[PDB]
């Protein structure tokens, strides 16, 4: 333990929908939050405060309506440092409460991320937060190594992006990764909208966030799609009923399948591009023949779009069926993948060998945000 | 010059139907303070809207002040303020503390948010107004529990220029003739009661005094413009069928004019 | 002045609070010891990882 | 190595359900077991009642390598977590656990042994095995262990009400001959 | 200054609430309560001599509420003097709560309210039973080693009006002579063996004679002959102890020679204990008032 402290590290995962922050060596963050920035659109006070520049996370969301909110991050990028800054100020000062310049900070970055993107964070860390040390990790490979693998190949799915990443030996392999972009914002627009056909109606602001709930509780990925829908249509034996805030009750039947089809099938929202399984397939076919075979046995899911029951299931059929017979084919679905990437740094940040690693504000004061591409992956 | 309106559950519903949206604007542009009650509103969505309506022109035309969700149970409600900033400017607000519920200690459903304007135009510099919508059940209690209000703002800001307004719900069955002798805002020389209780504040067939403004100190007093306290009967003024009115709200702002 | 020890034989009683008692930081403990040791279990593996990314990236 | 799989359809025992437990190893916050119902899934027992600085083999009779009863106090499926005490059970309910584990251990000795005759390669198979023979009493007298047990015996009686299992003709053949070597009296 | 009147309104200002709400103070509070005590308890005896009247208690394991209900009853500091015998953190859910509260009043009255050293008093145990992780989260690990560093020097035993021995554990093979005790250094830690160890953790048994061993893995068990030849060495009448739970919250031993005294009633949920603590009247004459659940 901290037998002597050595000050407990920062681990932050910034989520295109959710940040996600806490310490070291815990076995869950702290503070998970949505990944908004809200400036007002108008001059006022809240009853007994001043006014406020910009509101960040829970605050903004619920201060939605007069603000003009953001995400600094689209389709796992950070597009919007001027927001990014903000993002970081309010999990240190209001989430964590600890101040920055006495914990080193572990950082998150989504696959394929650009060069300047990556300068950019880190001279963002050692300038405006004046962090002692920190250092960039990709999302994808800390999920691998929270399952306690180093070759593998990680489905990565959130809210905003989807990712197939097949590593090997730690290193997440550049050319091989697939992007898909569709996520689980994509799929509750989808439910939404398939779920009108019912007459069900969801304009006002509470109820977009009731359809994000029954996403994900009631939906889930059938094995047999066809004969699913053949089932469901025949057979009240599908529906669940899920209670709205109001006492209003709704009934959910092929939509609950339909919804997260849509990742074999992106096609039901007008993708013209290639389903998880097929993604999944591509990437394997981009690697080496020789390491094929590992990839296909350590096959990872990651993201809170991958909680769906039975989509494990699917991917082991679905794979099967585009594999040489021969391989053995396994998929692995941790249950807390969920948080898959945070505890992979969290893991990651509580190692003895780790703490040699990262760039101090030593070392970043003498070489410049440059230093990023030296110690990462 | 000053009004205070309770629009019947005002939220996104309301201020979506554009119709309705142009009265309540067109109702709204009136005031250089007006009080906005009844604001059912959990994401500040309503409220944006209507700040987008009368900010569309000049971006402040008016600046707002709301206050976070009101209430014992789960039916919480907001208070609004909007006052133009080229008129006056909102010093300091605070809500009247009562304690925890859980524990039994409270005194109002919905505390009473307060606010200390500068008004560099009027006779009257600084003064502060009171703002409540009083449950119907606790009408008699809540209102007498003002005084108590209204003596935190002199230990608090050293004023006694304080103007009290809202629906107090005070007319009725909510608060029958005999009930005022026990409320101190009402028999206490101190405030000079501005709506009587003759005053429809009711856009329905009702008659019946629900909105009040009732105000203390010297300044503040003497620069009331004798008479000019009434309700704003919108129905009348703008031709609307009783239908249309209810729609907007069923009870009309009352206003009072400052020199 | 010897004094030497007497009892009163019947006693007081007051009534103790419904107010629920157990803390929740026993278990924590548990959970922070598991995971201690989930930890340990993957840094035999993990910690050659990072060596050669260190062995690698110091030619840089 | 060879194939293991659940008693029971439910991957999880519920909370205040009574398991049986086999104590692998001791640390410092409690004794990491096995639980030998769920397919040998790690479970603890913690320290309870009075203070230990330090932990002998001896305390509250748990050793090692020992089979013990113990009540459910916690589960996290999130995390995987099963926390377990053995201070609420009481000596009736450790017999009942132990009738319930006789016989559900009797019904899985015969279907790896079933398994192992129809030359079954994956545990997938064998939990298929399990689904459509075992599981489908447990919920026809809704009753963990027990039912599947229950009828295990009335096919001593009869083996018609094997006959509605969906089986190969091969499965049911080795299981009559299966349960003739285990559950004939002697 | 150190603001004690502050901290302990803030911390009393609960009582009335249900649910049980927290506290909140800063680290700089909380460290000066520390840092403050620290002196007070390196400057008086390390075996305690004390006059009567004062109220005695056991074991209260963060039990907050309880605390609090038991001042309710007995009167808030000075107006009775009182005896702890150890066992403040830990199970319960509010440790801090507990010995902030209890660092406060000996701080606010340092001749009229004292504290004895329990088990849970030292890294090694509050490592394991929680404190370090209600340290953990709602602080941080920094704090905690302070509150070792406090815990290191609380006094061991005391002797009141010299007839009545108290302290956490017990007696020990070892514990001849009171100069053994007075010969202990502070600060230190409790070791696993000796007569410091012992007095802590070992406990009373009806069916062993002599030193007999423990469950606890550490120190002894003892019979009821050796509380009779212990108080004669010493001439005492009454041997007053806690540690464990017991469901009177007074339990005799020893043909009604020694107590074992436990505070914290329905202990962390897991038992229908009551809690109990002893007056002693200035006469020496002992009485029990008792903090029991509804069943
Ligand atoms: N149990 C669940 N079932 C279905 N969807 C879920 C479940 N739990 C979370 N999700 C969805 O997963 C998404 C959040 O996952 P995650 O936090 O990994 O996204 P993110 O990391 O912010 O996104 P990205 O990785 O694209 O930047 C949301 O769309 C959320 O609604
Ligand atoms: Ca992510
Ligand atoms: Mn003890």
């Amino acid at each position: 333990m901290c037998d002597e402290d050595e000050t407990t590290a920062l681990v932050c995962d910034n989520g295109s929908g959710l940040v996600k922050a806490g310490f070291a060596g815990d076995d869950a963050p702290r503070a998970v939050f949505p990944s908004i920035v809200g400036r007002p659109r108008h001059q006022g006070v809240m009853v007994g405060m001043g006014q406020k520049d910009s509101y960040v996370g829970d605050e903004a969301q619920s201060k939605r309506g007069i603000l003009t909110l953001k995400y600094p991050i689209e389709h796992g990028i950070i597009t919007n440092w001027d927001d990014m800054e903000k993002i970081w100020h309010h999990t240190f000062y209001n989430e964590l409460r600890v101040a920055p310049e006495e914990h080193p900070t572990l950082l998150t970055e989504a696959p394929l991320n650009p060069k300047a993107n990556r300068e950019k964070m880190t001279q963002i860390m050692f300038e405006t937060f004046n962090v002692p040390a920190m250092y960039v990790a990709i999302q994808a490979v800390l999920s691998l190594y929270a399952s306690g693998r180093t070759t593998g190949i990680v489905l990565d799915s959130g809210d905003g992006v989807t990712h197939n990443v097949p590593i090997y030996e730690g290193y997440a392999l550049p050319h091989a990764i697939m992007r898909l972009d569709l996520a689980g914002r994509d799929l509750t627009d989808y439910l939404m909208k398939i779920l009108t056909e019912r007459g069900y109606s969801f304009v006002t602001t509470a109820e977009r966030e009731i359809v994000r709930d029954i996403k994900e509780k009631l939906c889930y990925v059938a094995l047999d799609f066809e004969n699913e829908m053949a089932t469901a249509a025949s057979s009240s034996s599908l529906e669940k009923s899920y209670e709205l805030p109001d006492g209003q009750v709704i009934t959910i039947g092929n939509e609950r399948f339909r919804c997260p089809e849509t990742l074999f099938q992106p096609s039901f929202i007008g993708m013209e591009s290639a389903g998880i399984h097929e993604t999944t397939y591509n990437s394997i076919m981009k690697c080496d023949i020789d390491i094929r075979k590992d990839l296909y046995a350590n096959n990872v899911m990651s993201g809170g779009t991958t909680m769906y029951p039975g989509i494990a299931d699917r991917m082991q059929k679905e794979i099967t069926a585009l594999a040489p017979s021969t391989m053995k084919i396994k998929i692995i679905a941790p249950p807390e993948r969920k948080y898959s990437v945070w505890i992979g740094g969290s893991i990651l940040a509580s190692l003895s060998t780790f703490q040699q690693m990262w760039i101090t504000k030593q070392e970043y004061d003498e070489a410049g945000p440059s230093i990023v591409h030296r110690k990462c992956f | 010059k000053i009004a205070a309106f309770n629009i019947r559950t005002f939220g996104e519903t309301k201020m979506s139907n554009a119709t309705l949206a142009s009265y309540i604007v067109r109702i709204v542009r009136r005031y250089d303070i007006v009080l906005i009650q009844e604001v059912r509103d959990s994401h500040l969505v309503a409220v944006g809207k209507l700040l987008d309506y009368l900010n569309q022109d000049d971006p402040n035309t008016y600046h707002y002040v709301v206050s976070e969700p009101l209430g014992r149970n789960s039916y919480k409600e907001r208070y609004l303020f909007l006052f133009r900033p080229n008129k006056v400017s909102v010093l300091d607000t605070y809500q009247y503390d009562d304690g925890c519920e859980s524990c039994g200690n409270d005194s109002f459903s919905r505390e009473p948010a307060v606010v200390k304007f500068s008004s560099h135009s009027t006779k009257v510099k600084e003064f502060a107004i009171v703002a409540l919508h009083s449950a119907p059940s606790d009408a008699v209690a809540e209102i007498n529990s003002l005084y108590d209000v209204y003596l935190d703002v002199q230990q608090k800001w050293h004023l006694n220029d304080v103007m009290l307004m809202g629906d107090f719900n005070a007319d009725c069955s909510y608060v029958t003739s005999s009930q005022w002798s026990s409320i101190r805002l009402r028999t206490s020389s101190t405030f000079q009661w501005l709506i009587p209780d003759s005053a429809d504040t009711t856009a329905t067939s009702t008659n019946c005094a629900y909105d009040r403004i009732v105000v203390a100190g010297s300044l503040l007093q003497s620069s009331v413009v004798p008479g000019s306290a009434a309700p704003f009967d919108f129905q009348a003024a703008y031709g609307l069928s009783n239908e249309m009115a209810l729609a907007i709200s069923d009870h009309y702002p009352v206003e009072v004019t400052l020199t | 002045d010897v004094k030497h020890v007497r009892f009163a034989a019947a006693v007081e009683v007051w009534e103790a609070d419904d107010i629920e008692r157990k803390g929740p930081w026993e278990q924590a403990a548990v959970d922070r010891f598991r995971f201690q040791r989930r930890i340990a279990s993957v840094e035999e593996l993990l910690s050659a990882v990072l060596l050669r990314q260190k062995k690698l990236l110091e030619q840089q | 190595p060879g194939l293991s799989c659940r008693f029971y359809q439910h991957k999880f025992p519920e909370v205040e359900d009574v398991v049986m437990v086999n104590v692998r190893s001791i640390a410092e916050m409690g004794a990491y077991v096995s639980l030998l119902e769920y397919n040998n899934i790690e479970g603890m027992i913690l320290l309870s009642e009075l203070s230990r600085r330090r932990i002998r083999s001896i305390n509250k009779l748990i050793r090692i390598g020992r089979n013990e009863c113990v009540v459910v106090i916690r589960v996290d499926k999130e995390k995987g977590y099963i926390d377990l005490s053995k201070r609420r059970v009481s000596p009736e309910e450790a017999i009942k656990c132990e009738d319930k584990f006789t016989k559900s251990k009797t019904v899985y000795s015969i279907l790896r042994h079933v398994a192992e005759v129809l030359e079954y390669t994956k545990d997938e198979q064998l939990e298929s095995l399990f689904q459509r023979t075992a599981w489908v009493f447990d919920d026809k007298y809704k009753r963990p262990g027990y039912g599947a047990y229950d009828a295990f015996k009335h096919a001593v009686s009869d083996p018609s009400i094997l006959d509605s299992l969906d089986l190969n003709e091969d499965e049911r053949e080795v299981l009559i001959n299966n349960i003739n070597r285990r559950l004939t009296p002697q | 200054k150190l603001n004690l009147d502050s901290i302990i309104g803030r911390l009393l200002e609960v009582q009335g609430s249900r649910p049980g709400k927290n506290v909140q103070l800063t680290e700089n509070e909380i460290r000066g309560l520390c840092l403050k005590s620290r002196e007070i308890f390196l400057s008086q005896p390390i075996l305690l001599e004390l006059e009567a009247p004062l109220k005695i208690c056991g074991a209260i394991h963060g039990q907050y509420y309880d605390l609090l209900r038991l001042f309710e009853y007995g009167g808030f500091p000075p107006e009775s003097n009182y005896l702890f015998l150890g066992d403040y953190v830990d199970r319960g859910k509010q440790s801090l709560e507990t010995i902030c509260l209890l660092l406060a009043y000996k701080i606010k009255y340092p001749e009229n309210f004292f504290l004895l050293r329990g088990n849970h008093e030292c890294a090694s145990i509050n490592r394991i039973y929680g404190f370090y992780d209600e340290c953990k989260r709602r602080y941080n690990i920094k704090l905690w080693k302070t509150f070792t560093d406090c815990f290191n020097c609380l006094p061991i035993a005391a002797i009141v009006d010299e007839k009545i021995f108290c302290c956490h554990g017990g007696l020990s093979p070892d514990l001849q002579s009171m100069e053994q005790i007075r010969r202990i250094m502070r600060p230190t830690d409790v070791p696993d063996q000796g007569l410091l160890c012992d007095l802590l953790w070992s406990d009373p048994d009806k069916d062993v004679q002599g030193w007999g061993e423990n469950d606890r893995g550490v120190s002894f068990t003892f019979g009821a002959e050796v509380v009779a030849k212990f108080l004669h060495k010493h001439d005492l009448d009454l041997i007053c102890r806690a540690h464990q739970v017991v469901e009177d919250g007074y339990e005799f031993f020893a043909k009604r020679q020694l107590v074992t005294l436990f505070s914290a009633p329905n202990y962390c949920g897991e038992f229908d204990n009551a809690g109990a603590m002893m007056s002693v009247d200035e006469t020496l004459m002992c009485s029990f008032q008792i903090l029991k659940p509804a069943d």
